């Protein structure tokens, strides 16, 4: 009830940033049409 | 400071881009100008 | 080349549901991202 | 042009929850003043 | 999440024109009937 | 002609996601500039 350090706001946007991450991440592979674009999601994969 | 010499360096890159496009520009003119030049050596070489 | 798509390429069956399910945890991300925000208006009512 | 936006660039997640939070914080603190202002009226009643 | 820097924007952009080059190569191909035409793909072959 | 049209035209591609993005910024701008024009009302509770 205290406010000036709203606690729900900053889990809520930790929570909602890490779903854009995989968000974009979807985004781009389906624009480059490859599962391994960065060579950082599967290193022997690659 | 770090933002400045990206965003140079972002635009040096974007324009380079273009300058890059401008060189395949000009190589393929040269070479599909020289087909012709070919043909026509083939020609001269039938003819003979 | 069969045996090389089978590890690079993305089955776009999948991936669209990955994606759309991505977008509509977004946008329930976002509501609740605006709700946190306005969850303090209540104080005023003691102060005033 | 990526890693430069994460430099210079606001989030609007964040920024929008910094915002309401000082506005709320504004307000209580205009109430705050208003009643300071007025934490000496008891004093008329010795004189009166 | 920071808007006027859309990144996936830049990334698919730069997906798709790279495939518009194939795509136009292809067709100049079926077009022409040869695969050697700019005799920029195969110089010996040329 | 392609070379004229790799220097005169533009790509609709890179063109609507920069229309784009300039719009969701109008619309922000907009909002900010209707905020800070009422950002002073919080005044008239002293005065009052």
């Amino acid at each position: 009830f205290r406010i000036n350090t709203n606690v729900a706001a900053l889990n809520a946007k930790a929570n909602s940033d890490l779903n854009a991450k995989s968000l974009d991440a979807s985004l781009s592979r389906l624009s480059s049409g490859l599962r391994i674009n960065s060579a950082a999601d599967d290193a022997s994969g690659m | 400071a770090i933002a400045d010499s990206l965003r140079s360096q972002a635009n040096t890159l974007g324009q380079a881009i273009s300058n890059g496009n401008d060189a395949l520009g000009i190589l393929q003119t040269a070479d599909k100008a020289m087909d012709e030049q070919l043909k026509i050596l083939d020609t001269i070489k039938t003819k003979a | 080349k069969a045996a090389e798509s089978q590890i690079r390429d993305v089955d776009f069956a999948s991936e669209s549901a990955n994606y759309s399910k991505a977008n509509i945890l977004a946008q329930s991300g976002s509501y609740a991202m605006a709700q946190a925000n306005s969850s303090q208006q209540n104080v005023l009512r003691l102060l005033q």
